């Protein structure tokens, strides 16, 4: 026989969702969630799940495609779950391959066997923890991966253009010790530059103390060592199979507005900021779309996607 | 003792019914008499049957009586039986003289033709049980797979030809046509296989025909000749190496394409046999789809082992498609104009092409101006004695971090036949370089090279590509090489200005972050510079929220040009090689001096960079000569040229905004 051991949604699962769907306030119930053993952070979870739903694809007529999937980064000082986060990222996350630091050889690669991960991840979401530790020269691919969206291997060899589409998490730690915080808005990441940007989410957290918000992580510590979460998972991929929301004017120049201020003040405030950015945007948008299940793009999901990308930025 | 069973499929009249499918024929006089004929005529050894035409006879002979038993299912359900079957039936019907055969003319034809004339003559002298129909061929007998787009018919279930994963191979699949695909693994040399090998007695001669099955024989001598045998005593024969029919024999393994595979396990290669014409198609690292049947070849022992029998198969081919079969080379030209003509007669191809590369992205359509030119080329020149002059234009896209600099370059890759997309960490030194047991450059040449972060490539790589803008070249002198190959490659590179993003307190060449030895080489640097606008940020919003929201971009209006027949365009282009009038070349000679002279006058640091240095004035010759031959030209008039010297001027200064 061989059973393994350690999706079917029935008639009455589907019925589930669709009822909760009309409600207006699940997004943060479901952002909250994911983190049983996990305080705050309630913008990050939501990033997570934006990821795990993610703007469709969207591929051109006799022309390039636009990247569906979004990318996300955490960078902060230790103890801050940042290795933590990812396992359960793994876990719910239908797929996909787990990598940590060096790591490698080839990461996503096939190396051409004589005589990889981000391949055989492919549609799926790949972890990597130490995210800075990883040596320049598999950075160098990660370009290519990323944005592009393929990988290309020309090695001896066999010689072509395989796809891996992967959707990416990654958790890295600040520089040098636990000086992020104060830090400087550069010099603080330590990984220039395109990669900076080729992320679509940068989030920073902080370890520093206080006894304020010690009290209230002593009591949620304790009753730890003494609506459903895998309700979670079918929730998703009905959602990502159906149906995906397109694009509305409702929302257009909300985005467009937020867009313009982004680059205007923030190039005096911070950077780095481009075109990228708005593609986040709408990917952004479109995967609160998802959430809602709504058939169409809003004002009201731009919004949010305002909001997480201004809780990135500020 | 061995029961028996039958089955309604009956091979009798099928061969029947391959016989009325032979040399009886309409739909395309028929074509099994002129393929069959030209074989005949021993200009072509390959014999390819489609399943295709199978197909389209069923149905003459169905509904449109009278009613048949089907082959199709038939053929691939064994389609080893049928190599044996469906092409012996060529012989009945094959042309006998066929014309002007004679006999040398053929090597080895005429030791069986005077085997069959002493035959035929001591025979009719004995009067006064031949030899094997698989030895006097000549040809071989290749099916094809049903993809396809007349397999819509339909029958459906009908078609394998399912171009499936090896890993969805099965045990259920042996002795059944399957396509593969997959990269092509260690590709063996090509060695002389065996069939028939009639050796040749001694005293009363003859001859024998031992069947070369399976993977292997046993010789035999004693002697199979009554004359011989026994009186007296035993004749001795020896195997004749001339009388044979040989048939090529390559062996090659495929693994799997990698994307094939789950998030677990390990490639699995496949072992694949080749035989005949076929031979020497496949080539290392290429990914094809491989047609066959699926067989084994036991157990040549072993045998204590397995049991059992585990017979561990292999892969017959049949056909070979390859993925990624191109300009320059056509004949024709014909009718085919007729597809370049739709382009040309509304006139402006230049600027409509120009838009018309890379329409998923926003904005430049100065930049894609120039990428058009990138592609077309030309027409370097030869002195006679003679040395060269590229030939070639060599781009660069500066600027950062936004910008969508690299998306112009996967577009470009993707359109140009022979491009080649690299990064530099990415692809290192020895993946330009050929090793000796080429890649990038080599790989790619004769067409566009597409590079990026073209910053963080260190320094021997800067090395190869200062070379390669001398054309024709890289020298590899370390251990086992000595060669200097040849790369006729065009270069594209896009690259970031020093960190973090063109600081304008910064003269020009310092935010820059190349040496001036390299940058003379570049004719053409598009450095793009980002400053907000209210009123242009606007546009590119609706744009890029428009798509997404839609696929296709341009409407109200503009016609998007494919970029099939724009790369036929760009072909019937490249093949003109237009010549310079006196005036244009006076015209650019003055402009020169007025722009030396008036970049110089400008003075050191900032504005700059200098010194336009001759290579920018041959570059604007052949950026001339280029945009002359979108118009066809020959004539490479006035405003071709002062276009050119737009397009320069227009690349940078762009740093005053
Ligand atoms: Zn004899």
């Amino acid at each position: 026989t061989v059973y393994p051991l350690h999706q079917m949604l029935t008639d009455f699962d589907i019925r589930n969702i669709n009822k909760l769907s009309k409600k207006k306030d699940i997004f943060d119930i479901l952002s909250q969630s994911l983190a049983p053993s996990i305080y705050g952070h309630d913008h990050i979870k939501k990033a997570i799940l934006l990821m795990l739903m993610g703007g469709v694809e969207k591929n051109l007529e006799n022309g390039s495609h636009l990247r569906g999937d979004i990318n996300i980064l955490m960078v902060g000082d230790p103890s801050t779950a940042k290795s933590q986060l990812l396992r359960f990222v793994l876990n719910t996350a239908s797929l996909a391959i787990a990598t940590t630091g060096r790591g490698s050889s080839g990461v996503g690669l096939t190396a051409a066997v004589t005589t990889g991960a981000m391949v055989l991840a492919d549609r799926g979401v790949v972890c990597i923890d130490e995210f800075d530790k990883m040596t320049d020269v598999d950075r160098v691919a990660i370009h290519e991966v990323m944005e592009q969206q393929t990988v290309t291997i020309a090695k001896a060899g066999i010689h072509t253009t395989l796809n891996a589409r992967c959707s990416v998490i990654a958790a890295a730690n600040p520089v040098f010790g636990q000086y992020d915080v104060n830090r400087d808005p550069h010099q603080n990441i330590a990984l220039p530059d395109s990669l900076l940007s080729r992320f679509d989410l940068l989030f920073v957290v902080t370890d520093d103390i206080n006894e304020i918000r010690d009290r209230s992580i002593s009591e949620h510590v304790l009753r730890t060592h003494r609506v459903t979460i895998p309700f979670l998972r079918k929730y998703v991929q009905y959602a990502k199979e159906r149906v995906i929301p397109q694009l509305t004017q409702e929302a257009i120049n909300v985005i467009v507005k937020n867009y313009t201020d982004l680059r205007n003040d923030d190039n005096t405030k911070k950077s780095p900021i481009t075109a990228r950015t708005l593609e986040t945007l709408i990917r952004l948008a479109t995967a609160h779309a998802k959430v809602r299940l709504s058939k169409t793009v809003n004002k009201v999901d731009a919004k949010v996607a305002a909001n997480l990308l201004r809780f990135a930025l500020l | 003792a061995l029961p028996s069973i039958q089955l309604p499929v009956d091979y009798n009249n099928l061969f029947n019914e391959i016989t009325d499918f032979l040399v009886t024929f309409k739909q395309d006089g028929p074509k099994y008499m002129a393929m069959l004929q030209k074989v005949a005529n021993r200009e072509l050894n390959s014999v390819i049957i489609d399943l295709d035409d199978i197909l389209q006879y069923q149905n003459e002979k169905f509904l449109q009586g009278t009613q048949a038993d089907d082959l199709v299912s038939a053929i691939q359900q064994n389609a080893n039986h049928f190599t044996e079957l469906f092409c012996r039936a060529i012989d009945n019907n094959m042309p006998l003289p066929t014309k002007e055969i004679d006999y040398k003319d053929d090597v080895l034809d005429v030791i069986l033709n005077q085997r069959r004339l002493r035959n035929e003559r001591m025979l009719s002298d004995r009067t006064n049980e031949l030899f094997p129909p698989n030895l006097t061929r000549r040809y071989f007998l290749y099916f094809k797979p049903l993809s396809q787009n007349c397999a819509r018919r339909y029958r459906k279930k009908a078609i394998s030809s399912k171009p499936l994963s090896v890993r969805q191979i099965k045990g259920d699949f042996l002795g059944q046509l399957i396509t593969v695909r997959g990269i092509i693994t260690r590709v063996s040399d090509v060695k002389p296989a065996v069939e028939v090998i009639a050796y040749t007695c001694d005293q009363c001669g003859y001859e024998v025909f031992q069947e070369v099955n399976s993977r292997t024989f046993t010789p035999l001598s004693e002697c199979t000749s009554e004359e011989c045998s026994q009186n007296q005593t035993k004749g001795q024969l020896f195997m004749s190496t001339r009388a044979s029919k040989f048939s090529a024999f390559q062996e090659c393994k495929i693994q799997e394409l990698s994307q094939q595979v789950p998030v677990g396990h390990i490639p699995r290669s496949l072992n694949i046999h080749v035989n005949g014409t076929l031979v020497r198609s496949l080539s290392p690292g290429d990914i094809v789809d491989v047609t066959g049947i699926f067989l084994p070849a036991p157990y040549t022992g072993f045998k204590a082992l397995k049991a059992g029998l585990l017979t561990e198969t292999y892969l017959e081919a049949q056909f070979v498609r390859q993925h990624k079969k191109k300009f320059a080379s056509f004949s024709l030209t014909s009718d085919v104009e007729e597809r370049v003509m739709e382009l040309i007669t509304s006139g402006d191809v230049y600027n409509r092409l120009a838009k018309s590369i890379a329409p998923e992205i926003y904005g430049n359509l100065d930049v894609k101006k120039a990428l058009l030119l990138l592609l077309v080329g030309g027409v370097d020149k030869r002195v006679g004695d003679g040395m060269k002059i590229r030939g070639d234009i060599n781009v660069c896209l500066m600027g950062d971090p936004g910008v969508a600099k690299s998306q112009l370059l996967k577009a470009i890759c993707k359109i140009s036949p022979r491009g080649v997309y690299t990064t530099g960490k990415g692809s290192s030194g020895v993946g330009l370089t050929a090793a000796v047991m080429g890649g990038a450059l080599v790989l790619a040449d004769n067409g566009i090279c597409c590079i990026d972060e073209f910053d963080k490539m260190d320094e021997s790589d800067r090395t190869a590509i200062h070379e390669v803008m001398e054309q024709q070249t890289i020298s590899i002198s370390k251990a086992g090489i000595n060669t200097t190959l040849n790369a006729r490659t065009s270069i594209l590179a896009a690259a970031n200005p020093l960190y973090g993003r063109y600081n304008p307190r910064l003269s020009p060449l310092d935010n820059i972050n190349l040496p001036a030895a390299l940058l003379s080489r570049f004719d053409i640097l598009f450095l793009m510079l980002d400053i907000p606008s209210r009123d242009d940020d606007e546009k590119l919003a609706e744009h890029v929220t428009y798509v997404h929201m839609h696929n296709k971009q341009p409407d109200l209006d503009f016609t998007p040009v494919e970029p099939s027949k724009m790369r036929e365009y760009i072909a019937y282009a490249k093949t003109k090689r237009p010549v310079m009038s006196e005036a244009v070349n006076d015209y650019v000679v003055q402009a020169y001096i007025r722009l030396r002279q008036d970049s110089k006058r400008e003075m050191d640091s900032k504005f700059s960079f200098g010194q336009a240095t001759p290579r920018t004035l041959l570059g604007i010759i052949r950026l001339s000569q280029a945009l002359a031959k979108l118009r066809l030209a020959d004539m490479v008039d006035i405003d071709d040229v002062e276009e050119a010297l737009r397009l320069v001027r227009v690349s940078k200064e762009s740093l005053y905004q």
